[PDB]
């Protein structure tokens, strides 16, 4: 009436919960790159010679 | 690839559990001569104690004891859950039951 060893298991199942990968879009930056410093339009000379 | 239809007949109240044993010192060469006795805590009113169980295995030379509580209770019994699947090869149906894992260890007292 006691507990005895039974037949060895024939296989093992290991369960884990996993989600999946999306598409590669690689959206690097809101406003991207190093935007260049640049000329103010027209500007004009702010200096003249004497005479 | 070979697959089986999964069914959790499981435990009617969840009170029912199977019993898995693992020996800390390896595999038993002759598990057929071992007598296992499962002990349960008499206190059924304390939810903490009502699930405490002791599994004892007796051989001619040594005794093994496993418990599901205290230091001997190990992390795998909770972080993970163990089940036993009984596969009917003919029907392809796998019946799945809750299992309790006991880590067995040798008995000596001063």
């Amino acid at each position: 009436g006691g507990l005895t060893c039974a037949s060895a298991p024939q296989g093992t199942l290991r369960i884990l919960e996993g989600p999946q990968q999306s598409l590669s879009g690689s959206p690097l930056q809101p406003i991207p790159a190093s935007p260049p410093p640049q000329i103010p339009p027209g500007l004009r000379p702010r200096f003249c010679a004497f005479g | 690839l070979p697959s089986a239809r999964w069914q959790y007949c499981g435990a009617p109240d969840g009170s029912q559990r199977a019993v898995l044993v693992q020996f800390s010192n390896g595999k038993l060469q002759s598990p057929g001569n071992m007598r296992f006795t499962l002990y349960e805590n008499k206190d059924s009113t304390n939810p903490r104690k009502r699930n405490q169980r002791i599994l004892a295995a007796e051989t001619d030379r040594l005794s093994y004891v496993g418990n599901n509580f205290g230091t001997g209770a190990l992390k795998c019994n909770t972080l993970c859950r163990h089940f036993v699947g009984i596969l009917n090869k003919t029907s392809g149906q796998m019946e799945v039951y809750d299992a309790e894992l006991f880590n067995m260890q040798p008995l000596f007292s001063d």
